[PDB]
């Protein structure tokens, strides 16, 4: 047999046999119910909907986004998304593989354990593993050692990783994830007052947040040229319906990142995160992180976050030393590959957990099995 | 000479030909007592205007029933009713997150 | 044994008498040719309609205006 | 028992059993009375005559006429032309049927109280109605719907009677019956003056209204004719002595119908009363009374009148529709014909007035009772 | 100068300069024709005859009545009318003033057109106007908001105005002026049959009208008091001839106007047209309305008509609020004297049409620029 | 068994077995009674008539309109509609069948509560059901989504239906349907001044609005052509009696829909209602709907409206986005062809109102039960 | 001199001096226009109507509405309100004072700016500023700490405001004011179906909410009583006209504001916004906002909110810790009557805008100068 990677990451849901160079499709993990008296009667009423089905049903659907910051937070709303994964897109059978299962670190046991509970019991599944995103993060990137900045849906880290070791202590963890930046950004938006609240009009959102953003190079300059400049604006459609124009309200989207006052928070933001979370990290080991930094997935999307990375760097290093940054063209996949190159090597067989553990140890195996 | 017989029926017959005196006696005198009744043609008219006008045809329903209106435990208050509990966020969400959560082994 | 003057004046009479024909011939023929105007009667409707609706209303300065906003 | 009615529309009365199909027989409705000293003591002197009677003895009789413009003029002659006529001709006994008179519409009260009060007093009998002309007309013609002219020796109608109703506003009456008419003929022939007034010579013209005349087709050509040729004149004795001879004088006569100027009055004639009344009624209607259109009695008699009257529909109508008139054969008789009709139904029973009634409320009973 | 209005509101027609209490004189609109040879030779034969003049001469005269149901029937009538109007009465010229013209609202255009058309060449006079009868009604009572309804010779009025402002879907327009009453009222009358009808006959009616009517306060009872009294029953001469003694027919022909079966239409009547018509208008003014209610003119000359209109929109109203009418005494000279008014005011010299357009622009001027 | 629809949409009344492509035969729900009194006797009297017996016997006869707005007003009038309907064309038992009803949306609880109550009590009908126009409208049309548009007799409506949804608040509400049309045809009409006011003449009406009619394509310039040409104008005959011919005054009815100020109201009108109701309802929906539009019934029957229509949403929409509107052949009866559909599923058989539940709770169940 | 304030949170607006305790008068912000052709030539046509005045007279006027959603809509509507406020009621000349604005929060910059531009150069005015409701709220209601809700005519608000400072991430901003509510109801009120929409009608339910209108405590048990009770029903009439009887609709309308699926939105209401929004803001000081909690204006004058809220609050708290709400006497007023607080203190002085700055820099002045 062949094994399969589910990622859980927020946001889009990615799904892909091990050794595919990029997943078959992916889903938003959407969920999705009614809102309204059915009234065509010559309608099948299905209850329940998810995936690009939703994407395109949604007016009338209303939507729970089933995981708040990465802790997946409703089971049998998961339990949908899953099993319709699985069956509608991939034409698997629980038996078939084993499922490979890709988390947040340092966030609370219980997605652990149920996660683990359910795919044994509800699936019956050959084996199991959960695995930290950064570690993957680096098999795909292929550098031993690193830093990685992953910040998906849901929330942001920091980890050192040395070749082939954890700073557990080093580790750090934010809520700064691009679904609360986007419900930031209609707080903005509202300034220019073309302005909507309901879940889907929320997702609507997503969309310009793909095409009209890019990063601030410098924040004042910026704004100089904002008085003198309308490049700044551009014009984009609403997905159906009106053309709407943007001004400064797109750039000053992702300095949330760099100055988290603007939906306010203190943890000084990524870049003195960074920085603060190596000088805790050990002396010696440093020049390599500072050479091998690493990057991806949601926010790294953005056109320009690594320059003004290297000029918050450079700020904060001792200007002495090396510094640069890695941009990879497959960031948004990137932790499913890794994933897949997770999967593909024999000695996992040595790794997974199996369902004889399961029977004759409780969830508690996976503590201390995985990390 | 005299008075007579042949003078008498002169008189008799202008009397029979003279058509005035008689028919107006008869005629203009019996005019004046002419009429008394509840005419039934009179009954088409109130009937008639009974079926008239809408102030009577209208409101005898509209006003006498259209007054109570309503009693029902709303169906589209179900719509309601599922909708706030689908839509309860403080509800499912942090009880399915306090019930697992504190659970740690 | 003629034709005469009383004769004549009765058909002149029923000609005077005869109200189908003369009132006939005034209404009816003008009623034809009634009506040919832009009504103010009408110039009303559009004034209204012209404050009647949110669509040029709402529209004409919300869309001018809240274009620039900052 | 059985069901008796009397025409007392004025001229020839007429008095039959319901279902026979003509009355028994008829009576002019003179009266009259001795003129002159009677001097033959071996003569029994009766003093008033009446019928055919009288039809023959007129020289020395002279007459009163007992009905001007269909109102009963003076009671006690009518007292004697009523009892004469059940008693001589009939051989009925009043308590022994029902009896059925015929009116004029429209016109006054009086007729109707006093001729009840008459009837249920002086006779005594079982039921008494009082009915229009126009709907007898109609029952007698077979069409539910239509238009009447019946214009006896006394006043001339028009009645739209539509299926069922009555149209009361619509109803026109007029003073121009055969009567006045004949009246007039005089002045018109003295002018070849062969000359006489008095009643029983006024009733001589009767007869030349029956021989000599015809309608006129259109009056103008008529006159160019009259300039032409002499068929136009024929040649008729008195009903005894001379030999009489009489021009365009017969034609003229009817002419007055159709313009009553010759006798003057306005109102503009037959014909233009009658698009005159119907254009009263109502406007979906029309059609169907301009197919059905009936006529009968006194001035129907003429040869001609159907033909003018469709020269002066055609002309009055927009000609786009349909016209037709009836001259049935029987009019003169077509009154009492439809009374008896009238009479057959035993729906009557329901209806009649009873004697009992008369006795429980006045004569006012009538005026609910029937139209 | 000076400005001078014309009423040719059917009827007596009424002329006077602005700002007189009364106009100076007042003519029916009959006009007559002769109807039989003129035969003293001495006299002069005047082929056509109108106003007072007419009113001595009718016997021989016959009338026609050159306004049908408020639209002016036939136009060379009506110039004469007009011309000897002016020339006789006002000894006026045409250059001489404006003249204004009252108005049967929401009637053909034609009235309009050829109105115009008439007294800008036949007569070539400053300014012209037409003006619908409620406006003047309401300045004349002097009260800005209103109902009126005045019913005259012609076509019978209800116009709700409100202060300022037409409410022209509001308004309802009937035939069932006087003019018709009272040609229902001889068929009444023939049930006494005291009878006559040609056109002179019929404005004898005109005189039995104003002296002998009072209107019914309830119909019923009203019967009720028939069957007990006489006082309901008084006594009358011909104009010259006879006395003349007259029942229920009196008060039974204004009733007509509460229920319009007896000359039979339907259109429920005076009252509950107006009860309608106020229902069709807007829900916030009808108080207003319900206070102001205001009549004139030709039927609101009877007794009574106020309190039978108080107990039928006290039948329909809801009770609960404001009910009262006017019946002010100039009543039928109201119109001319609000047109008074309406002449008076400066405004006009911005408001009349003046020669230069009738020149520059049709008849078609007329119907944008009044109402 | 087998399943039966009436519609009492108002104006003419549409019943038929489910599955026949078209219903049986129709009848305007017009009822009438005598005005009259009834002077044949031999005439059996019925009091009251529905129906094409009642439209052809209409002249005597006068109507009451059973629905206004369409609330039916007046149950025993609907009691003989509905028993006539069934007994006479249909030959149907109460017992035998289903029966489904066909309801304004929106409108008071009375019609439905009563209507059921009349239904299981007075008729014992196996089964009962009321649906909501648009509905049908959709099933008829086939398409998922839409917006309906059907102003029949009765109260005109705007519901977008999204596919198997209902949008309630969305729902717009307008008494503008052709009845009322109707009758300001006549306060038009009067300017030419052919002029007739009582229930029959103005269903004389309806045939005019039938032949004549067309919609303005722009209003200005059809007013230009108006001063231009006499193509606008056509010479049409009574149904019995004249010819007539009428100008602009046929297509300027049909604008009241577009701007009714005419017979003047507020609510911006048509297709400004159907563009507010539509930006009412939410963003993402909405290019389907403004692909997918739809109209049916008594209004649409016009040529030309689509046109105009797509004129008024070009100008609302910004016209970026694509606009077409459907004009099916069988718009008339297409209500009731989509609920031949929704009668023929087995669904319905899950889904009809039994008498047992009737039994065993109030009226109140149709409230719960259906929409 | 002296400090003026005008309140233009919509509905009716509110302007006074500082110090007085309550505003001189009060004006609804209706405008409104003629409707109708004015057909009094005798009045004055004044084309547009503000305030009391309209009121009045509004029948024949149509409203607008110039203050959607918080935001004003169209600027001489405004410009007319405002012009005729202060010379009208105040008496008052541009230059005298100080004036002060009100404002929805987070709402779009336009209305600051264009605000500030029209009453800088249209009225020349010593000082303006711009100042957030809630600010407000609390200084009438002296608690430096709060949580406020007032929702008025226009956008309902969530602002805590600790002691001295804003949180502005934790506000949230609603369109579920009054106004929408009130047009809700009329589709509810059809239900029993005494029904009207226009502008005028739609306002004339401003008083129903006045008078009859009570928030459910329990909304399924106060159902229960629905069905035991009549109390629940209230008998009112028209302002003018009927008399009128609600049932459940009267206090079915507040729940909306507890679930707005009526008309149908998400967001989950004000009570669990509340909650909401709280948790949002940070752990240490919710004690004191659950202690005080604050509501004002519009919506809060029903009778029953406060406990209606405890309830929800008690629902969703963690009842361990204290909750308590305020319900001052004179909500309505209190936006205006901080403001007048506001103004008093000298610090203004300091605080103001001056002309100054707006001759040397742009409307950008306001946007740093105020909140
Ligand atoms: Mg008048
Ligand atoms: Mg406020």
């Amino acid at each position: 047999t062949t094994a399969l990677v589910c990622d859980n990451g927020s946001g889009l849901v990615k799904a892909g046999f091990a050794g595919d160079d990029a997943p078959r499709a992916v889903f938003p993990s959407i969920v999705g119910r009614p809102r309204h008296q059915g009234v065509m009667v010559g309608m099948g009423q299905k209850d329940s909907y998810v995936g690009d089905e939703a994407q395109s049903k949604r007016g009338i659907l209303t939507l729970k986004y089933p995981i708040e910051h990465g802790i997946i937070t409703n089971w049998d709303d998961m339990e949908k998304i899953w099993h319709h994964t699985f069956y509608n897109e991939l034409r698997v059978a629980p038996e078939e593989h084993p499922t490979l299962l890709t988390e947040a670190p340092l966030n609370p046991k219980a997605n652990r354990e149920k996660m683990t509970q359910i795919m044994f019991e509800t699936f019956n599944v050959p084996a199991m593993y959960v695995a930290i995103q950064a570690v993957l993060s680096l098999y795909a990137s292929g550098r031993t050692t690193g830093i990685v900045l992953d910040s998906g849906d849901g929330v942001t880290h920091n980890v050192p990783i040395y070749e082939g070791y954890a700073l557990p202590h080093a580790i750090m963890r934010l809520d700064l994830a691009g679904r609360d930046l986007t419900d930031y950004l209609m707080k903005i938006l509202t300034e220019r007052g073309y302005s909507f609240v309901t879940t889907a009009e929320r997702e609507i959102v997503r969309d310009i947040k793909e095409k009209l953003c890019y990063v601030a190079l410098d924040f004042e300059n910026e704004m100089a040229t904002a008085a003198s400049s309308s490049s700044l604006e551009k014009s984009y459609e609403l997905p159906d319906g009106q053309v709407i124009t943007i001004g400064n309200e797109r750039f000053r989207c992702p300095e949330t990142l760099f100055q988290p006052s603007f939906i306010g928070m203190e943890s000084a933001g990524i870049h003195e995160t960074t920085y603060n979370s190596i000088m805790k990290c050990d002396i010696d080991i440093r020049k390599d992180l500072y050479a091998n930094n690493v990057m991806s997935g949601g926010t790294t999307m953005y056109p320009g976050i690594a320059d003004r990375m290297q000029k918050e760097i450079t700020a904060l290093a001792p200007s002495t030393m090396k510094i640069k940054i890695i941009a990879p063209p497959e960031r948004k996949y990137s932790v499913w590959i890794g994933g897949s190159i997770l999967a593909s090597l024999s000695t996992f067989q040595q790794m997974w957990i199996t369902k004889q553990e399961y029977d004759e140890a409780g969830p508690s195996i996976v503590h201390r099995k995985c990390f | 000479x005299x008075x007579x017989x042949x003078x008498x029926x002169x008189x008799x017959x202008x009397x029979x030909x003279x058509x005035x005196x008689y028919x107006x006696x008869x005629x203009x005198x019996x005019x004046x007592x002419x009429x008394x009744x509840x005419x039934x043609x009179x009954x088409x008219x109130x009937x008639x205007x009974x079926x008239x006008x809408x102030x009577x045809y209208x409101x005898x329903x509209x006003x006498x029933x259209x007054x109570x209106x309503x009693x029902x435990x709303x169906x589209x208050x179900x719509x309601x009713x599922x909708x706030x509990x689908x839509x309860x966020x403080x509800x499912y969400x942090x009880x399915x997150x306090x019930x697992x959560x504190x659970x740690x082994x | 044994x003629x034709x005469x003057x009383x004769x004549x004046x009765x058909x002149x009479x029923x000609x005077x008498x005869x109200x189908x024909x003369y009132x006939x011939x005034x209404x009816x023929x003008x009623x034809x040719x009634x009506x040919x105007x832009x009504x103010x009667x009408x110039x009303x409707x559009x004034x209204x309609x012209x404050x009647x609706x949110x669509x040029x209303y709402x529209x004409x300065x919300x869309x001018x205006x809240x274009x620039x906003x900052x």
